[PDB]
C-alpha cells in the first residue's frame, strides 16, 4: 500500500 | 497513561466524525481520506484563531493544542508514527505559508515551532502563480511525488494570506503478500445494481477476523491485513448481505468501534478476495466542518484570526483534503470472504490508535 | 486550507 494525502 | 497515545485517540476520533460527514454527502462516490491529515490542519488552526473562532474548533476536536503537556505528546507522537522501528514508512509535516509583510503577533513562529516542529515560511501571494508552485513544489517533495497539484488555479489570489497544509506519506509492505499468480479479474457489484469486471487479489490464510452487527441487526465482516513491521495494520469491512448498503457501516462508524473490531479479533483461516486499487479524491471540507460546529472560521465578519495577526481580518476561504491511495499484492476448507460489493477500509497505527486513512470503495 | 483577507 501507498498513500498520501 | 500514555500522552501520545491520548492525543492520538482524540484526533482520530475527531477526524472519523469528519469523514463519516463527507461520505454521507457523496454517498455512492469513491472517498479516500486522511483522519489525521484533517486534523493536523485543524490543530494548526487552534493556533492561529481565536475567541468564538478558536472555541468552536476545540468544542470539536475534545482538546486545546496550548495547554501544559501538549507539546512534548504531540512531539513523541509524530516520532511513534515515524520511527524506524515500524519498518513500513510514514512521513508526516506540518507547514505555515503566510503572507511575507503580514505583522504577526508576537511569540507566534517560536510558539509554533514548539508544537509543530516546522519553521514558518513566508511568501508573496500577489505573485501568484510563483507562491502557488512554491507550495504544490513543497508538498510534492513531502508526498514523495504523490500530490503534484494540491492548490489548482484559483485556489490561491492576491487576497490570499495563510495556507495551512499537512503532507502525509505512507508506504507499506503486506506481512504476508498476494501471490502475484492469483490475481484475474471478477464481477463488482456497484450499489446501483451494475457490474463491473475487475482485477482481484486472493489469498488464504489465517487472518484476525470478526463479525460484528449494526444496531438494527445487520451482520458485517472485519477482516485486518497487517504490514510487515507489525505496528500498522488496514481494517476492511463490509456487511455479509449483499442487499444492504455500506452506508448501514458508515452511519455508526467511529474511533472506538474499530478499537473494538481490533479488540474482538480472531485468528482464523478465510480465503480472502480483494480487489486492488488505485484511487485519487480531493474532498472539500467547508460543509463538513460547518455541520461539526466550525461556522466563525468561514464567515468575513466573524472569523477570528488574532492570535496570528491583528493587522488585518481573515476568514477560511477554502478547506480541501486530497488524497491518493494505490493497493496491490505486494510493495516498494477456509470461509469465503469476496470483496464483489462497495467497502470500507481503515489505515491504522495499532500502538498509538491513529487512525491514518480511510475511506470507502464504492468503484474499483 | 487557504485564509485570505
Ligand atoms: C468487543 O466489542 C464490544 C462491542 O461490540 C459488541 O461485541 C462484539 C459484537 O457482537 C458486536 O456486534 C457487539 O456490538 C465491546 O463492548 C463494550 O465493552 C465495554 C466494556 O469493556 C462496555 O462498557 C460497552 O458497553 C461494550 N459495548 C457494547 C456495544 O456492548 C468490547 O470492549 C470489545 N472488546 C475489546 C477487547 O475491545
Ligand atoms: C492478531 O492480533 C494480535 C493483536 O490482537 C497480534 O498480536 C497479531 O499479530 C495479529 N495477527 C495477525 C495475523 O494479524
Amino acid at each position: 500500500t501507498v498513500a498520501s494525502s | 497513561h500514555h500522552p501520545p497515545s491520548y492525543v492520538a485517540h482524540l484526533a482520530s476520533d475527531f477526524g472519523v466524525r469528519v469523514f463519516q460527514q463527507v461520505a454521507q454527502a457523496s454517498k455512492d462516490r469513491n472517498v479516500v481520506f486522511s483522519p489525521y491529515g484533517v486534523a493536523s490542519v485543524l490543530a494548526m488552526l487552534q493556533l492561529t484563531t481565536g475567541g468564538e473562532t478558536q472555541q468552536q474548533i476545540q468544542a470539536a476536536m475534545g482538546f486545546k493544542i496550548d495547554d501544559k503537556g501538549m507539546a512534548p505528546a504531540l512531539r513523541h507522537l509524530y516520532k511513534e508514527l515515524m520511527g524506524p522501528w515500524n519498518k513500513d514508512e510514514i512521513s508526516t509535516t506540518d507547514a505555515i505559508f503566510v503572507q511575507r509583510d503580514l505583522k504577526l503577533v508576537q511569540g507566534f513562529m517560536p510558539h509554533f515551532f514548539r508544537l509543530f516542529r516546522s519553521t514558518v515560511k513566508q511568501v508573496d501571494f500577489s505573485e501568484v502563480e510563483r507562491a502557488r508552485f512554491i507550495i504544490n513544489d513543497w508538498v510534492k517533495t513531502h508526498t514523495k511525488g504523490m500530490i503534484s497539484n494540491l492548490l489548482g488555479k484559483g485556489a490561491v489570489d492576491q487576497l490570499t494570506r495563510l495556507v495551512l497544509v499537512n503532507a502525509l506519506y505512507f508506504n507499506g509492505q503486506w506481512k504476508t503478500p498476494f501471490p502475484d499468480s492469483s490475481t484475474h479479474r471478477r464481477l463488482f457489484h456497484k450499489s446501483d445494481g451494475s457490474t463491473v469486471s475487475v482485477p482481484m487479489m486472493a489469498q488464504t490464510n489465517k487472518f484476525n477476523y470478526t463479525e460484528f452487527t449494526t444496531p438494527d441487526g445487520h451482520y458485517y465482516d472485519i477482516l485486518e491485513l497487517p504490514y510487515h513491521g507489525d505496528t500498522l495494520s488496514m481494517f476492511i469491512a463490509a456487511p455479509y448481505e449483499k442487499e444492504v448498503p455500506l452506508s448501514a457501516l458508515t452511519n455508526i462508524l467511529s474511533a472506538q468501534l474499530i478499537s473494538h473490531w481490533k479488540g474482538n479479533m480472531t485468528r482464523l483461516p478465510r480465503l480472502l478476495v480483494l480487489p486492488k486499487f488505485s484511487l485519487e479524491t480531493e474532498v472539500d471540507l467547508r460543509k463538513p466542518l460547518e455541520n461539526l460546529g466550525m461556522t466563525d472560521m468561514f464567515r468575513q465578519f466573524q472569523a477570528d484570526f488574532t492570535s496570528l495577526s491583528d493587522q488585518e481580518p481573515l476568514h477560511v476561504a477554502q478547506a480541501l483534503q486530497k488524497v491518493k491511495i494505490e493497493v496491490n499484492e505486494s510493495g516498494t476448507a477456509p470461509e469465503e470472504i469476496i470483496m464483489d460489493r462497495p467497502f470500507l477500509f481503515v489505515v491504522r497505527h495499532n500502538p498509538t490508535g491513529t487512525v491514518l486513512f480511510m475511506g470507502q470503495v464504492m468503484e474499483p
